[PDB]
């Protein structure tokens, strides 16, 4: 309505919904029914599953933000509806980092991957990613509860600077951001550096242009979310600097959630067979 | 030398004149008053999802429920059409397979390809598995087609410009048919299994006699290779499919061509040909990734079977006429109805 | 709604599916190499240093190779050449001493042109072997290379004559943006040809996996 | 190739001595067969879903 | 040579335990489901247990469920039945039966030879009203079996089986699914009937055809047998 | 008490 910090949040978040559901939904149909079982499809199925579940959950943020804090969606749902949110975002991050260790392993150990890389390993690793992403959700479910102020429901935290608060934030930055973004810059640097130096070198430029627009969408979608999660641990919320940070907090989540609408384009709809199956499916329906 | 070469030429000219006096009217004029079939919509009823590579051949059982398919991943699979279940899966010794056949009694299947050998598999064994009953050797070129007459005889077509009739119990060639000049690519048995036709790469088709092993008639007219051939259900005519994007209907008693099934929008060759139970629809598979349905008696096009993502390589119609099955270079079969 | 006998059939079908998938993975870890060549290419030789179709399975440094030889097929190539669409690479053998026999080198050049720009092998890398280099460098000082290539400009020395022949063969590749050609002057009759095939095949494998997922 | 040439001439003599009928007669027989089996063609005249083994 | 040989029986005290084994030889043991069928000292047959191919499905009768356990060892081609807390009602002879299921197969076609156990001291009801008939060689006789439920399924199959047990031998399959003739059976045997009423007809009866005839249903588990009709003279 | 966002 007003305070364009909030106005921009609906704008960024809504276009995510409009461009997200058709995107991931199309990938699920093409990959899950039309194509065979390969290691590549396993990564793209789980990544779109985690993205779509994140995409379907955008309007709940719209409902929470439209009513300006009031939480009429119950008294138990201010314990689980954020835990569903956190699981889906942080399973994407660990799924992006497993498609960077898999591309680096193909270039680094090609003979080993030829003999031992199959669909069994792809499913086993994808299973452990969901389990790890589940553990990080536990601190949210335990400490979330419902406040009641001025007859308006408040979906706050019952901490007890709260020591458990610091532990949640730091483990969400070290794991989640620092670790996934070092494995992702180092794995896309070896690939570019190795496909330029050999006795059969080609001297092309496609690998460099793709390994820079992938580690730059990630580092611009998720970086404001982690910066605006530490300045809240060390700034008084009554100083005008402090509350101006809170107003712009909403767009930071909007950017992180916006990353779900780019994944079907940067990863799945980037090869050649998948795009060809996309036109054939689209032409057949039309 | 040239005296025989000259006599062969004038005798060939005499045949061309003899069969011209018999062409008083065409098929188009005769069937110019019957009602067209209309428009044919065939929906896909089943999809068979087992193979992992390109599918090269298929064949129906005479009970109209089971069928066998061959693909270049080295597997023969026997399907149950109604339930989509797999009954058998047979591993081949050589994965370079280009043909497949199903015995009329249902006790055997046959297979062959680039290894120059036709293999007979026994389906009904007391030990519960499928065993290689016999391996037939003697061709010097790839096997391109094979068809059972009964449980003990089979006709094979090879890429060394010959066809042969075998004896499975002994494993020897009973008769050899040697008339062609190019590779023989297809084969079709008459309804009474008394005679058969073969189509080769010299753009001609020949009518053989199983009992005496001699060529009765030679049919010409195609401008390029012949890939498919099939008898009319009557047993008095057959249809061919060629690489010049044209099908043709030949007649045994009249001894020349009757119809040409061509259009300006088709520029790719035909891979397979088959008729319907009544002989009124002619189905042809193309490299366009889709099958066409022709009104075989008026040369119109009645419908299309567009459901495949690659070339259509095989095609068959059940004995009771209830369904059509098409295999393709993607690893799927489809039952249309 | 299924019968008692109608469900054991479904269980059997599922086990058949499982075995089909398991067998389709043991065959996807092998490198398939179609082995072409001229009329007197020396397929038996290519077998020795490293009816219808002839297969050959071997193993080098934990990599499994299958080598198909189709020299016995006297039929028309255009009817069975599409069966090999999908091999990892093609090994093409050329004898460098066949520039005086009859002309004979031009047949090899025509065959290489036909295979390289074929519509099926549009993205299959080619490994080119140039055999008999000792005979080539022994004969070159008694018969000028201008017999086979009148437009030659260099001298009767092996070092530049071999390079000219290699360039002439490599210039027949039209689409130099999807296919690569690896050239090797095979000699010494030892374990230096298997090593080159190994290196070329690992490079091909890496680039294929990269090409699948964008990258590229 | 005298033996081969004599073989081709011998084959052509068998080809020429066959007996042929008019096309208008042989074309009318294809029409008659197609009309006498029209009711027995499930692909031409679709059967109702009650007796269609493939449904859904 | 498709023999199934089996051992493990003997005299056992009540409340004890025992293990039976069925060692197969001469067929693809891994592809066949296996059954155990029990036949009391002077009574009719009785189904006991079933293990699928791949061990993915197991069924038991109500009389033995919780006490018995069936298992197989495919590499060694052996079928086991581990059975505990034996009552005096378990004294019988146990048979090992192979059966394979696909479209058009012939289940229950080969039976074991039998190992005897002695212990010291809703379901479809299949009815065979007649107990014994005197038969003259060269004549024709018909045997009737009646069911308490319709055996005709929605897919058109009628699951009725006919077995013959010659004196001092194992049962032998004659007819499967009410009409088909088992391989190796002379053509003088034939079967017919509608739902809940079936008949087995033998024409020009002669020697080696005397014995007891059982009718079994395979519509749903547990499989049940008839009381048996005996042909004499 | 808190006016946090959802995910946060």
């Amino acid at each position: 309505w007003n305070e364009p910090p909030v106005i921009l949040s609906m704008v960024i978040l809504s276009l995510t919904f409009l461009l997200g559901l058709p995107g991931n939904g199309l990938v699920l149909w093409v990959a899950g029914l039309k194509m065979q079982r390969t290691v590549n499809t396993i990564w793209f199925l789980h990544l779109t599953l985690a993205d779509l579940l994140c995409c379907l959950s955008l309007p709940f943020s719209l409902a929470h933000l439209a009513l300006q804090g009031q939480w009429p969606y119950g008294r138990f749902l201010c314990k689980l509806i954020p835990s569903i949110i956190v699981l889906n975002m942080f399973a994407s991050v660990f799924l992006l980092t497993a498609i960077s260790l898999d591309r680096c392993l193909v270039v680094f150990k090609p003979i080993w991957c030829q003999n031992h890389r199959n669909v069994g390993m792809a499913c086993s690793i994808c299973g452990c990613i969901w389990v790890v992403a589940f553990v990080m959700c536990i601190p949210v479910f335990v400490y979330r509860e419902i406040f009641t102020t001025d007859n308006h429901n408040r979906c706050g935290y019952k901490f007890g600077v709260p020591t458990p608060l610091v532990a949640i934030t730091i483990t969400r930055l070290v794991v989640g951001f620092l670790l996934p973004s070092v494995i992702m810059i180092a794995c896309y640097s070896f690939i570019v550096f190795r496909m330029q130096r050999g006795r059969f070198a080609k001297s092309q430029s496609k690998t460099f242009r793709v390994a820079v627009v992938v580690v730059a969408v990630f580092l611009v979608c998720w970086t404001p979310y982690h910066i605006f999660g530490v300045l809240s641990l060390l700034t008084d919320p009554e100083t005008p600097l402090g509350k101006t940070l809170m107003s712009w907090d909403h767009v930071c989540i909007a950017l992180a959630s916006a990353n779900s609408c780019f994944n079907p384009f940067l990863y799945a709809l980037l090869g050649k067979d998948f795009r060809k199956k996309a036109r054939q499916s689209i032409q057949g329906i039309l | 030398l040239d005296q025989l070469r000259q006599e062969a030429e004038q005798l060939k000219n005499q045949i061309r004149d003899a069969r011209k006096a018999c062409a008083d009217a065409t098929l188009s004029q005769i069937t110019n008053n019957i009602d067209p079939v209309g428009r044919i919509q065939m929906r896909t009823r089943r999809t068979l999802r087992g193979h992992l590579a390109k599918i090269y051949a298929m064949h129906w059982g005479t009970d109209s429920r089971l069928l066998v398919s061959a693909s270049q991943d080295g597997k023969l699979i026997i399907w149950d059409s109604y339930t989509t279940n797999k009954v058998h899966a047979i591993p081949l010794r050589s994965s370079w397979v280009m043909t497949c056949a199903y015995a009329p009694s249902g006790n055997y299947v046959a297979c062959g390809g680039l290894d120059n050998i036709c293999s007979i598999y026994n389906l009904k064994t007391r030990e519960g598995n499928v065993r290689v009953s016999r391996e037939l050797a003697g061709h010097t070129g790839y096997l391109s087609c094979c068809r059972f007459l009964d449980d003990n005889q089979i006709v094979t077509s090879s890429g060394d410009t010959t066809c042969a009739l075998w004896d499975i119990e002994t494993g020897q060639q009973t008769t050899t048919f040697t008339g062609h000049t190019g590779d023989v690519m297809s084969l079709s048995l008459a309804p009474d299994t008394r005679l058969f036709v073969s189509g080769a790469c010299d753009a001609s088709a020949k009518l053989w006699d199983v009992r005496e092993g001699m060529c009765r008639q030679t049919f010409t007219g195609h401008e390029s290779d012949i890939n498919a051939i099939c008898f009319f259900p009557n047993g008095n005519a057959f249809a061919t499919g060629s690489d010049d994007a044209t099908c043709r209907l030949f007649d045994l008693r009249a001894d020349q061509e009757l119809m040409t099934y061509s259009h300006d929008n088709i520029i790719c060759g035909i891979t397979s040909v088959s008729f319907s139970k009544s002989g009124r629809l002619l189905l042809a598979g193309y490299d366009d990734f889709n099958c066409n349905v022709w009104d075989a008696l008026k040369a119109d096009r009645a419908g299309v079977l567009a459901g495949h993502d690659n070339r259509v390589s095989c095609l068959g119609v059940t004995d009771d006429g209830m369904a059509v099955a098409t295999g393709s270079w993607d690893s799927f079969l489809k039952i249309w109805n | 709604t299924l019968s008692a006998e109608d469900k054991a059939a479904v269980e059997r079908s599922k086990m058949i599916d499982r075995n089909l998938r398991e067998d389709g993975e043991k065959a996807a870890r092998e490198v398939k190499l179609l082995l072409l060549g001229a009329g007197e290419s020396g397929k038996s030789t290519i077998v020795k240093q490293m009816t219808g179709i002839v297969e050959t399975h071997f193993t080098f440094k934990d990599l499994h190779f299958k080598m198909f030889d189709v020299g016995a097929q006297r039929s028309e190539r255009k009817k069975w050449i599409h069966c090999f669409e999908g091999v990892t690479a093609i090994i093409f053998c050329v004898a460098l001493s066949d520039y005086d026999l009859v002309n004979r080198m031009h047949e090899s050049m025509k065959l290489f042109d036909s295979i390289c720009n074929n519509k099926w092998f549009t993205d299959t890398s080619i490994i080119l072997f140039l055999n008999k280099k000792d005979l080539f460098e022994e004969k070159i000082k008694k018969s000028p290379l201008t017999i086979c290539y009148p437009e030659y400009a260099g001298s009767n020395t092996y070092e530049e004559a071999a390079a000219y022949i290699q360039c002439q063969f490599e210039d027949l590749n039209k689409r130099k943006d999807t296919k690569e050609i690896y050239t090797h002057f095979t000699c010494s009759t030892d374990t230096k040809n298997v090593q080159f095939v190994f290196d070329a095949v690992t490079d091909v494998i890496i680039k294929n996996n990269l090409k699948d997922c964008g990258l590229f | 190739s005298i033996a081969q040439a004599r073989k081709l001439v011998e084959q052509l003599k068998m080809e020429a001595n066959i007996d042929r009928i008019k096309v208008s007669k042989a074309a009318a027989d294809l029409m008659a067969y197609c009309e006498a089996h029209a009711k027995e063609d499930p692909l031409l005249t679709p059967v109702p879903a009650s007796e269609n083994p493939f449904r859904e | 040579d498709v023999q199934l040989v089996e051992s493990g029986g003997g005299l056992v005290q009540p409340g004890g335990s025992r293990k039976l084994s069925c060692s197969a030889s001469g067929f693809a043991f891994s592809s066949f489901g296996m059954h155990w069928v029990r036949q009391a000292p002077e009574k009719g047959l009785e189904w006991v247990a079933y293990i699928s191919s791949g061990s993915g499905t197991i069924y038991y009768a109500d009389t033995v469920k919780g006490r018995f356990t069936i298992s197989r060892d495919d590499p060694k081609n052996t079928l086991f039945l581990q059975m505990t807390s034996l009552r005096s009602e378990d004294t019988a002879m146990y048979y090992c039966v192979r059966s394979i299921y696909y479209y058009g197969s012939s289940p229950f076609d080969f039976w074991g030879q039998g190992t005897t156990l002695t212990v010291s001291s809703s379901d479809i009801v299949m009815t065979q009203a007649t107990s014994s008939v005197p038969v003259t060689p060269g004549e024709s006789v018909s045997i009737s079996c009646r069911s308490s439920k319709s055996l005709l399924h929605s897919n058109g199959n009628t699951y009725l089986y006919w077995f013959l047990q010659r004196p001092g031998q194992s049962p032998q399959l004659l007819i499967y699914r009410m009409s088909n003739l088992a391989s190796g059976v002379p053509d003088r045997f034939s079967g017919s009937g509608s739902g809940t009423a079936f008949t087995l007809t033998i024409s020009r009866l002669e020697a080696e055809d005397v014995g007891v005839y059982y009718c079994m249903q395979h519509l749903e588990y547990p499989l049940t047998f008839g009381a048996g009709t005996k042909l004499e003279l | 008490a808190s006016k946090l966002g959802l995910a946060r």
